[PDB]
């Protein structure tokens, strides 16, 4: 099922649009 | 520097994907009646292009409960890679189809107002129907890597399923930001500045005939038309009215300059197809900006705190750049009296029976 998660580092991720 | 996972703004942009779902399906089904009803040697030079770009806007209205589902689950795609590889697919067909429907549109303004060429080449029907076909090819061509890439992955370390551009398959273990960057800049100029600037070309020449207008006499009925001048008066032709000497008459009737009414041309089709641009430019303009000041920020260096600016407000620039696809049967209701006509004709005769 959907679960809401904290934030966690990385790279820089190209626009998800 | 410090970068973290995507996460969801609110209950705001998931709410106005719905409603665009709604309001576009309706709307555009609604401008594809109105067109199709309307059959024979009774449909405009135009109306290939607006049944087009309604086309476009409902097969991509149809996936945004899927993106809205996405935006509120803070970026994580439960529909599998094949929903993932066709939803991403319609965002771009839409995005490249929409705006080759617009520049069809402007360029079938340019050959009916302009007239460069004589009307035995010109061809406007023909020339409608050929663009038409090429434009959905192109989409179609164009869109094709967005088909490919797209699978559903865990991007970095993160415990999420999502919906992104695999480059993993065609580059390299470096050039990995050379085909986001390479796809993404020719995307925004084969999708955006290459289409805009033909749209503005169109309108500067189009403008450039409008500005010498007409001239109708009260009197007798004789209209003075800048293009033909009066030579037999000593007017040069290519003059305009206003650069016309004060002792020159009426070649028919002999009257004054004071008699003279200025012609304004009952243009329905340009006034339609301005609003469309004029809107389309307000509602892709931020979405291609800061797309374009994210590529030109990790490569230029630009500081970190404007990177997290640009992201902040990246969900709401594609929010309002979606927003355009329910947009236009609105522009059609409120500025094209034929789509207002036609729609209030099936609402007197289609209820009653
Ligand atoms: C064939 C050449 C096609 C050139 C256009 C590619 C467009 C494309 O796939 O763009 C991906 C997009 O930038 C992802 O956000
Ligand atoms: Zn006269």
């Amino acid at each position: 099922k959907f679960r809401r998660q904290r934030p966690r580092a990385e790279h820089k991720k190209x626009l998800p649009f | 520097c410090e970068y973290t996972d995507w996460k969801s703004s609110g209950a705001l942009i998931p709410a106005i994907y719905m409603l665009v779902f709604l309001l576009g399906t309706t709307g555009n089904g609604l401008v594809l009646w109105t067109v199709f009803r309307s059959s024979r040697e009774k449909r405009r030079s135009a109306d290939i292009f607006i049944a087009s770009l309604a086309v476009a806007d409902l097969t991509f209205v149809v996936t945004l409960p899927l993106w809205a589902t996405y935006t509120y689950r803070d970026y994580d795609w439960p529909f599998g890679t094949f929903f993932c590889k066709l939803s991403s697919y319609l965002i771009f067909v839409n995005m490249y189809a929409s705006a080759f429907c617009l520049t069809g549109l402007s360029f079938d303004r340019y050959l009916a107002i302009v007239r460069p060429v004589a009307n035995a080449r010109l061809r406007l029907r023909v020339s409608g129907a050929v663009a038409t076909a090429v434009l959905w090819v192109l989409a179609a061509l164009l869109a094709m890597p967005v088909m490919v890439l797209r699978t559903t992955g865990d991007l970095e370390n993160t415990n999420k399923v999502q919906c992104y551009m695999d480059y993993s398959m065609v580059a390299t273990v470096s050039s990995e930001w050379a085909w986001e960057v390479g796809l993404g800049v020719s995307s925004t100029t084969v999708g955006f500045v290459v289409p805009f600037t033909i749209m503005l070309t169109c309108y500067f020449f189009i403008a450039q005939t409008i500005a010498m207008k007409k001239y109708t006499c009260t009197v007798c009925g004789y209209i003075y038309n800048p293009e033909d001048g009066d030579p037999d008066n000593g007017v040069n032709p290519g003059t305009d009215f206003k650069d016309i000497p004060d002792d020159w008459v009426c070649p028919l009737c002999g009257v004054g300059k004071d008699q003279f009414e200025e012609v304004e041309e009952r243009r329905r089709l340009l006034s339609i197809i301005v609003v469309l641009v004029v809107t389309f430019a307000l509602c892709k303009m931020p979405y291609h900006l800061v797309k374009t000041l994210y590529m030109l920020g990790s490569l230029l260096h630009w500081p970190c705190d404007f990177d997290l600016f640009l992201m902040n407000i990246f969900p709401y620039c594609t929010c309002i750049s979606y927003v355009n696809s329910c947009l236009n049967p609105f522009l059609y209701a409120f500025f094209d009296p034929r789509f207002r006509q036609a729609c209030t004709s099936m609402l007197l005769m289609g209820q009653s029976r």
